[PDB]
């Protein structure tokens, strides 16, 4: 509709690619090497033109398998584009908790393309309503990798701070913040201002985290706000809560 | 000063200030006894429990103090109980003492090993074991599912294995359907759950629920423990239920999804099941039948061969039994060579220890008719001698020469 | 933002227009918290096909390996935000594989603090520093006065992060790292690892110090596997748990078959009577019923000990082991040479695991076990 | 199967830990085998040995098994059958634990013992049988 016009060489391996994408639902080869040649809104055709989505599991990991084995590293946005197409449907089709496969392919993706690749997958699923416990459970283990490295750690935290907060949000960053990751002052401004607003028991459990360990980091105004927050009765740990702010003062 | 101290005083301990133990001036009947008919008696009746219990709470704010009233007492009459456990003999106390105990715990996450390597936590939860008298029981139950809930990982790890001392005869239905609950949601954490699941008075029913739960929950899970889960399935199974949570699972192992990156826990799969299928019989008929019945599939995958081989190896009576049904799917063409191809391509260090079985069938193979049977039998020794040992060789070349001779 | 009047400073508020029309941009981008200077003039048309790009020749020489990606990328870009945006991912992995030009400290964290904690741990303790200060190496003491040594990385601030530890003994080290935790927290830790494996070292030295040890030679503290010699071209070899040295190690024997014969026989009927409340070497001296040649002729060379195949001794660091079943001939023999000779040999059968064959020198029935 | 595999435990250390592990599992177990034969496992354990590392984790660790044993008293008649017949050969090992033993047995003796001259029948002898529906048992044989 648009005439994108994908590049010739493209439109006419077109047919090796979708022989061998077919092949892969039993090393790399230059058809993949040929996706270099693309600006992003091409290779966003390519995938729809490709099925992609239509994979299944074993296939998505092998191709992962090769697309990590990638020499020259592949563009941002083009990578993007890829993970969309790639788990974005399966994702957001979960009922249940994901196999293994997904899980691991995910992981290695993630593991090389981090920041891409969560910049993909992060944002929409939790934007999205119903989103399941299986999902927060598989952006549980994501954030559990011991792959992800200290500053896609930081990257992690700071593309989750621009969202609306909900159960699901702080149940993963419970699991975030068990690394002991680094904030800055204004990073941790944000949080202790968005965690001052609430019944919520996961919710609890972050902002008993963050006094417990961060507390190198809190000081009176944050400790205020967090009393705010902490009158609750609905909450539970109360008496703990109290004992941790008592001890921040 | 407290009303709390005071009672405790009058009532014969010691109140060690919490470096040593506090030492006991009475049988531990005799100081229960004592102080439940002395604030029975005392006016101010039911306040006295929230005046009790706030001054405890006041004391035990201090870490050793509460250290020291966790900890076991001392005689003078020569090793005994904790104070705590005394208190929690009494029931109108109980349930105040419980909620006292729960919500001061999570302080004690992130404090680990300080100064007598004795980990807090464990030592509040062996506070609740073995409770001869439990009123609060229910309640208890709905507190540790909060707990159970929110904990973190190895405290969860520890408490859920401690679940079956602290629990009675009654009420565990419900505890099972919120673990279950609990289950459905999260998948990293089976095992314990199994183990305890094992361990409580339960009906079955429920049992095939979470075994239907997990066999979905079954490619979705990590790669080490798989095994202890299946290992927990094939405890689990039945003379009747074996045939049908065969197929299922027949279904959903696939073994080239399974990628040092799973060698070592597939190898310790085989292992078990070998274990499983050695120390019970119809376990292999059931599966055999499986395979067998698996008639229309031509989408065959590599697990069967294997479980085949295996068979073989194992409990004989069923050798010819074995033939018969290989013989008839490659016929029908539903068994090829490709499927062998990537079978010895991988699995192979699995029949390293069973090639003995690979030629004693391949001999019973040449000798049919039917060309295919015989292509089939020459791959077998092709491969045998091709990934295998000196020794393997040699059987293969003189085996064949047999074959030449003679046949 | 969407936009690129504020997208463009949101992702780099460092460069910026100076021209009237915004086609002539300049200023920095930021990398690892380095701006790195930047000169961008586009065509009077905002397509990227043609977009003039200079740098610092420091950039220059940090993007040799990639200036064809740039050409690829310039003109393949839909957008200056997306392509800055992957040239910034671009240049943090350059940085990222050439993290070896990257190390400067903070003195008064650092230079100040570390020698108080030196102080602190003992200048006696205190075996090496670095001229870098990068290295550290300090000594521990088993209570027997083994010397454990043990080395140290420090980053440019050091207690902020953990430092690389580097340990000589077997079992993987685990330093819990606070920053509360300093040098002497780390050394307690050290101590606390040796105590747990100090019973250990006192069976070890022992063993060092008494019999003919073999084949760990010059044994560190890492080695749990020990190798002794007894009678003549008979050697038994011995693993031990640092958690329960007294207790049994897994053993055996190497030698001929008719000398570790009855030495397992009495192994068997007297492993029974194992008191582990004893000493390991004097355990044995009853448990096999007999004194070591206690460094009893040790490394001196009488030409009994000897391969008579390639006619050496730790032939790749591999032992005379395989013997004659003979009294007569006695010659030992390694497993490679030995294997590699009834290798060809017409006579030698080959069972699972096993070669028969006639021995080299007396033509008598030898068996090798792989 | 036990009492053969014993020379192998005495040796071995790992054994014995896995096992010790199997047992407590076993006693939890919902048949009355798995607490009958834990038992008996336990009781060869420490019959056969004095240490089953620190010494003090080897006696707290008996202690506590000891302690679930004492609970496990509880349980019906034959489980405290076999617990008599073992402990005479328990502390004929292991006398350091004679007080943890003897308070234990003393304690249940005066569950059913009554400490008053001129009372004639000394003991409680109702208390030891258990009748749920007219269907009667022996508990605890004096
Ligand atoms: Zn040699
Ligand atoms: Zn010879």
């Amino acid at each position: 509709a648009e005439s994108l016009e994908l590049p010739k060489a493209i439109q006419d391996q077109l047919p090796r690619l979708q022989q061998l994408l077919k092949t892969l639902e039993e090393a790399p080869p230059v058809e993949l090497q040929l996706l270099h040649e693309c600006s992003p809104s091409q290779m966003d055709l390519l995938c729809a033109q490709l099925q992609l989505p239509q994979l299944s599991d074993l296939g998505l990991l092998r191709l992962c398998t090769w697309l990590l084995a990638l020499s020259p590293d592949l563009s941002l946005s083009n990578a993007t584009v890829l993970t969309r197409s790639l788990f974005l449907g399966r994702i957001l089709s979960l009922t249940s908790s994901a196999s293994r496969l997904l899980t691991t392919a995910l992981t290695s993706f993630c593991a090389k393309y981090t920041y891409p690749v969560c910049s993909a997958l992060l944002d929409p699923v939790l934007q999205a309503p119903g989103t399941g416990p299986a999902q927060t459970e598989l952006l549980c283990c994501l954030v559990k990798m011991e792959s992800l490295e200290p500053d896609a750690q930081v990257l992690m935290l700071g593309q989750i701070l621009e969202l609306p907060w909900k159960e699901e949000t702080f149940l993963v960053l419970q699991s975030l913040l068990e690394r002991q990751v680094e904030m800055t002052p204004e990073k941790f401004s944000v949080l202790m201002e968005k965690l001052c607003k609430t019944t919520s028991m996961a919710y609890a459990k972050l902002m008993l985290t963050v006094m417990t360990k961060y507390q190198a980091n809190i000081t009176e105004t944050q400790r205020l706000g967090l009393a705010m927050a902490l009158e609750p009765n609905t909450t539970f740990l109360r008496k703990s809560l109290k004992a941790a702010l008592k001890h921040l003062g | 000063d407290s009303i709390f101290v005071k009672l405790l005083k009058i009532s014969g301990i010691i109140l060690k200030t919490g470096e040593s133990q506090n030492q006991l001036a009475v049988d531990q009947i005799a100081f229960q006894k004592k102080l439940f008919q002395t604030l029975r008696r005392h006016p101010s009746y039911p306040k006295i429990i929230e005046e009790f219990v706030s001054g405890l709470e006041s004391y035990i704010e201090d870490e050793d103090s509460f250290r020291n009233c966790l900890l076991s007492c001392e005689r003078l009459q020569s090793y005994s109980k904790s104070l705590i456990k005394l208190l929690l003999g009494i029931d109108i106390l109980q349930p105040a003492i419980i909620k006292t105990l729960f919500e001061k715990l999570p302080e004690y996450f992130f404090e680990n090993k300080n100064s007598d390597e004795i980990n807090i936590p464990r030592l509040i939860v062996s506070q609740l074991k073995w409770l001869d008298r439990v009123v609060d029981g229910k309640d208890l139950t709905t507190k540790i599912m909060q707990l159970i809930s929110i904990a973190p990982e190895n405290l969860q790890h520890d408490i859920i294995t401690s679940l079956p001392e602290i629990l009675g005869d009654s009420q565990h239905a419900d505890v099972g359907k919120e673990l279950s609950d609990l289950l459905i949601e999260n998948t990293s954490l089976t095992v314990p759950i199994l183990d305890v699941l094992s361990s409580l008075r339960l009906d079955p029913n429920f049992l095939l629920k979470v075994r239907q739960l997990v066999m979905d929950k079954l490619s979705s899970i990590r790669l080490e423990d798989l095994p202890v889960i299946i290992k927990f399935i094939l405890h689990s199974v039945t003379a009747m239920d074996t045939l049908e949570v065969i197929s299922e699972l027949r279904e959903k192992l696939d073994l080239q999804h399974c990628v040092s990156s799973g060698q070592s826990c597939i190898i310790l799969l085989f292992d078990v099941i070998k274990s499983a299928i050695r120390y019970e019989k119809t376990i292999s008929e059931a599966w055999i039948k499986a395979i067998e019945n698996t008639a229309s599939v031509s989408e065959h995958k590599v697990f069967d061969l294997v479980m085949l081989f295996i068979i073989y190896s194992t409990n004989t009576q069923t050798k010819k039994y074995i033939d018969r049904v290989l013989r008839n799917k490659i016929r029908s063409g539903c068994i090829q060579e490709q499927l062998l191809q990537s079978t010895f391509s991988v699995h192979y260090l699995v029949l390293k220890d069973m090639c003995s079985s690979i030629l004693s069938l391949a001999q019973s193979l040449l000798h049919s008719l039917d060309q295919s049977i015989i292509s089939f039998g020459s791959l077998l020794y092709k491969y045998a001698f091709k990934f295998f040992d000196t020794y393997c060789q040699q059987e293969v070349v003189g085996a064949l020469v047999t074959h030449i001779c003679s046949g | 933002m969407a936009v690129t009047e504020a997208s463009l400073l949101r992702q780099c508020p460092l460069l910026l227009p100076q021209n009237r029309s915004k086609t002539v941009y300049e200023g920095f981008i930021s990398a690892q918290g380095r701006d790195f200077h930047l000169r961008i003039v586009l065509p009077e048309d905002l397509q990227l096909k043609n977009a003039r790009l200079l740098c610092s020749w420091q950039l220059r020489t940090i993007l040799s390996g990639y200036h064809r990606i740039v050409q690829q990328r310039m003109q393949h870009s839909p957008d200056l935000m997306s392509f800055m945006m992957e040239l910034k991912m671009l240049l943090e992995v350059a940085l990222k594989n050439r993290q070896e030009l990257y190390a400067l400290p903070p003195p008064p964290q650092f230079y100040s603090s570390l020698i108080e904690e030196i102080g602190t741990l003992g200048w006696d303790k205190l075996v090496y520093a670095d001229t870098c200060f990068s290295t550290i190496k300090l000594k521990a003491e088993d209570a027997s006065g083994r010397e454990h040594l043990i080395t140290l990385k420090l980053k440019a601030k050091y207690p902020a992060e953990s430092p690389d530890y580097f340990v000589d003994f077997p079992v993987p080290f685990c330093a819990s790292w606070t920053p509360q935790s300093s040098l002497i927290s780390i050394y307690s830790q050290f101590l606390a690892a040796i105590e747990s494996l100090k019973a250990f070292w006192d069976v070890m030295d022992e063993i060092d110090e008494k019999t003919w040890v073999l084949e760990p030679e010059k044994p560190p503290r890492s080695a749990t596997a020990r190798r002794i010699a007894l009678g003549n071209n008979v050697s038994i070899n011995i693993e031990v748990d640092p958690r329960h040295p007294t207790m049994l190690p897994e053993c055996f024997f190497l030698g001929a078959d008719h000398v570790v014969k009855p030495l397992g026989i009495k192994l068997s009927r007297n492993i029974h009577l194992w008191d582990p409340e004893n000493s390991v070497l004097q355990n044995l001296k009853d448990v096999l019923e007999i004194d070591f040649p206690a460094r009893a002729i040790l490394e001196k060379s009488d030409f009994t000990m000897d391969c008579g195949i390639c006619y050496a001794y730790q032939l790749d660091g591999t032992i005379p082991d395989q013997v004659c079943d003979n009294s007569q001939c006695g010659q030992p023999f390694h497993q490679i040479c030995l294997y590699e000779w009834l290798r060809g040999l017409l006579t030698s059968r080959q069972s699972f695991n096993i070669i028969f064959g006639e021995c080299p020198y007396c033509s008598k029935p030898i068996t090798l076990k792989m | 199967l036990l009492k053969a595999v014993q020379p192998l435990l005495k040796v071995s250390m790992s054994m014995r830990d896995c096992l010790i592990l199997v047992l407590r599992k076993a006693m939890f177990a919902n048949q009355l085998d798995a607490r009958k034969s834990a038992v008996a496992g336990f009781l060869l354990l420490l019959k056969n040995f004095k240490v089953l590392y620190n010494s003090v984790a080897n006696e707290t660790f008996c202690l506590e098994i000891m302690d679930s044993l004492r609970r496990c008293l509880s349980q019906q008649a034959d489980v405290r059958l076999m617990l008599y017949e073992g402990f005479y050969d328990v502390l004929r090992r292991n006398s350091q634990l004679a007080n943890s033993v003897m308070q234990t047995l003393l304690s249940q003796l005066k569950q059913f013992y009554e400490p008053k001259p001129d009372l004639l029948p000394p003991l409680k002898l109702e208390a030891c049988i258990l009748t749920q529906g007219d269907k009667i048992s022996l508990q605890e044989p004096l």
